[PDB]
């Protein structure tokens, strides 16, 4: 469980797009898109979200090389 | 004139009590105050508010 | 009642109906939960055709804020009633003091 | 609608000619019914319980 | 190299009264003991009180008898207060019937051998016409603590009737526990205390029984830290 | 003393001994059985020579 | 509002109380000193501390 | 009904859900905060005396 | 009538133990933690250093030579010691130290009545040239805590001046402090869940002082229950 955002603020020092990218991160989890990095403990998603952001698994860069391999690891499947 | 009613009962003078916890069982230094003050019920009830 | 009052309460729960003082002094005669029959005394008594007196309570029934206003006797079969004397009691009172 | 009128069709569940607007009690309450009084207009029968 | 108290004299003072003594308490057990009975007697001890009432001819409790003078509502906050012990069931039904002009104590309920009646100077009503009659059947139950009759509703299990007046239940027979430790003397001992647990039940239960079943009821809880289970 | 605490140690240690000081302050004025009389308003005795 | 009053009765010092002058070995005997009842929550003593 | 299940469905609906109190007269920005709920037994917004 | 005992007994380990428990009945809560409090901090039996006879000085306002800290400071170094005794009930060791630099507590001699738990705690530290350090300190068996100024104040063992009295802890334990915080049965909320914070210097672990207490308790009332 979080208490605070002041960890991983230290990661994303903006306060205002850790929501944005912790908001985004945390809709793959609910809608189907894909697992949880580290280890859920009986959490929600937008804490395994925000939990996440603290050990640099994420942040707004390796969102989209993450996904952006996607289309072209779909090209195999777009033929 | 008050004082000297609570001389007649017994009672002590000052209208301070020493008491005694309730959980542990130690004694609350410097002594508390206990009388007996009519208590209204005003109609706030919460049931009404919530 | 108040256990430390200031003796303006008989005016209160007297003055106000909601007491069922009495209105001629004499016997309580039948006593009851819901009513009061008070044998009037002889010099108190109208000369012709004259006879006895009654007092109805009114048992549990709604105020305007939804409370209940109920009334009860507090005298026996034998007490002698004055003028002016409480037969009933109301919402908050108790011997005829204003008890909140 | 059209679909649930295929959900009566299969359990022949006779749609009713009245609709059920009775006086329920409030929630979050609960004590008993002391006094129940009845008016009507003069002109219409009294029931039984009238 | 420890003493264990040892029960003493049982100074009867009244019947609702009472003083028992632990003689023999190692210095520093004063106040261990003590705050821990009388945190377990004024909680848990098991009584009887009643349950619920049946009168004959009323339907709720806002309603009023004719003949007596009280409304119901305060011939059930009188019954709340009313004593009993019962010795070999678990729950009775008493009985009470009387008719004529005067109060009825409660003396007047029917005699049983098991049920005993502490109190039978006990007011309950008035009876004030020449030609009334009050007759119900009160209920009698074992229990401890206390128990709302708005959460005892929950296991109702369809109470069919609607002459059911349902009072509120506050079993124990304790209502005040004062102790106090002073010095003390076995024939050579530098400090040993004594222990004076001025009980004040009513009228119910033994004092002498109350200790025993207040002391088994802290013994039996340790268990759990003798036995550290982890 | 919880200012000094903010500046030093940050946030994750200020905001867990904001609440150890409400949980010892509670329980040391209990047993400080901290009453009020009315002997405790002492007035002065030379108050009638001032007036 | 009443934690302030707690603390400030806790951090006074009273002249001559029960257990003054001694000294204690750290903040854990100074507070079990006080719980078994021989020194006083406000005494002058000397401790140690790191 | 309440049945004796949705109590404990409930507890996990409210696992890290902030909910939002506000009291009536808001004048600056820390009239309104969230807060962890736990389910309670009463009908009072308990509240932590600090804030 | 028929109680409830408690389930799910968790214990923790970190010298230093967080013991839990539930679900205790409701008000049961502090009458547990408050009994067991006011034994471990109270009466338990132990065994702890009492005297000391520093080898050359005669008052604990004095200063002994070459030796770092005062007197006023050393036995703040011993009233710390933890030791525990199978076979005596009395025993004096003795430390005579030499050399230069931190003396730990390894120095004493090695008796077969005694066995330390914590040999490398400091006792003092020398300076050059002296290595003249000798003492017999007095450990002997007890029952909780008894200050040094309540013993002289009543001095029936009479000594000589120079005699020094330390303050004896004899208790295993070096701090305990429960704290209760509602949980529930799944029905019910008027519940209790117990919270045991201990710590112990060493010569007992902390959860098998919290058995021989409950023991020492169920003991008190064995003349009562059925």
């Amino acid at each position: 469980a979080r208490v605070t955002v002041q960890d991983a603020v230290e990661k994303i020092g903006n306060r205002f797009d850790l929501v944005l990218v912790a908001a985004r991160r945390a809709r793959q989890m609910q809608v189907g898109g894909k697992d949880p990095l580290v280890p859920e403990e009986n959490d929600k998603t937008t804490v395994i979200a925000l939990r996440e952001i603290e050990e640099g698994l994420i942040n707004n860069q390796i969102l989209d090389v993450r996904e952006r391999q996607e289309q072209q690891e779909q090209e195999a499947a777009e033929l | 004139e008050i004082k000297e009613l609570l001389k007649l009962g017994d009672l002590p003078t000052s209208g301070q009590i020493r008491l005694y916890d309730g959980r542990t069982g130690e004694q609350f230094e410097r002594p508390v105050t206990v009388g007996y003050m009519y208590m209204l019920k005003l109609n706030h009830l919460v049931d009404d508010k919530m | 009642k108040p256990l430390v009052g200031t003796g303006m309460e008989r005016a209160v729960a007297v003055d106000s109906g909601v007491t069922a003082v009495a209105k001629r002094g004499g016997v309580v005669q039948y006593v009851d939960a819901s009513r009061i029959v008070i044998k009037v005394n002889e010099d108190e008594m109208y000369p012709g055709e004259a006879g006895i007196d009654i007092y109805n309570l009114t048992k549990y029934t709604r105020s305007n804020q939804n409370t209940c206003i109920n009334q009860m006797p507090c005298v026996s079969l034998g007490e002698p009633v004055e003028r002016g004397d409480v037969l009933a009691d109301g919402p908050s009172t108790d011997l005829g003091e204003l008890a909140l | 609608t059209p679909e649930e009128k295929l959900l009566r069709a299969i359990f022949g569940e006779k749609a009713s000619d009245v609709k059920d607007s009775s006086l329920r009690v409030p929630n979050g309450v609960s004590g008993t019914v002391i006094d129940v009084q009845v008016f009507t207009r003069d002109g219409v029968e009294k029931d039984k319980r009238a | 190299e420890f003493l264990k108290p040892r029960l003493v004299d049982i100074e009867q003072v009244s019947s609702t009264h009472a003083k028992v003594t632990l003689e023999p308490l190692e210095r520093g057990f004063g106040h261990t003991l003590g705050n821990a009975l009388r945190r377990i007697l004024l909680s848990s001890m098991p009584g009887c009180a009643v349950t619920e009432v049946e009168i004959d001819g009323v339907l709720h409790e806002y309603s009023t008898k004719e003949g007596v003078q009280e409304d119901i509502l305060e011939i059930l906050l009188n019954l709340k207060g009313l004593a009993v012990r019962v010795q070999g069931k678990d729950e009775v039904i008493l009985t009470l019937n009387k008719s004529g002009i005067g109060p009825v104590t409660a003396a007047d309920i029917t005699h049983d051998g098991d049920v005993e009646i502490v109190k039978p100077q006990h007011v309950i009503c008035h009876l004030t016409d020449e030609n009334a009659s009050i007759s119900m059947r009160i209920k009698v139950q074992r229990g401890r603590g206390y128990v709302p009759a708005s959460t005892r509703i929950h296991s109702e299990e369809d109470e069919r009737p609607i002459g059911r007046l349902l009072v509120d239940a506050c079993y124990s027979p304790v209502e005040r526990i004062a102790y106090n430790v002073e010095a003390a003397r076995v024939e050579q001992r530098t400090d040993l205390d004594k222990l004076v647990i001025e009980m004040e039940t009513n009228g119910t239960i033994d004092p002498e029984e109350a200790i025993r079943r207040a002391a088994t009821i802290l013994a039996e809880q340790l268990e759990a830290f003798v036995d550290l289970r982890d | 003393m919880l200012n000094t605490c903010y500046r030093i140690l940050g946030l994750k240690p200020t905001v867990i001994f904001a609440d150890q000081i409400m949980y010892t302050g509670f329980a040391y004025a209990a047993r400080s059985g901290a009453s009020v009389g009315i002997d405790d308003m002492v007035i002065p005795e030379k108050k009638h020579e001032i007036i | 509002q009443d934690v302030v009053l707690g603390l400030y009765y806790m951090t006074r010092d009273c002249v001559n109380a029960k257990g003054e002058g001694m000294v204690l070995t750290g903040p854990k005997e100074a507070e079990r000193l006080y719980r078994s009842g021989l020194a006083s929550l406000h005494a002058r003593v000397k401790v140690r501390i790191t | 009904r309440e049945e004796a299940v949705v109590w404990d469905i409930l507890d996990e609906v409210i696992r890290e859900h902030p909910v939002l109190l506000n009291r009536a007269p808001t004048l600056h920005r820390l009239g309104i905060q969230a807060f962890e709920p736990v389910l309670i037994e009463g009908k009072a917004i308990q509240l932590h005396p600090l804030v």
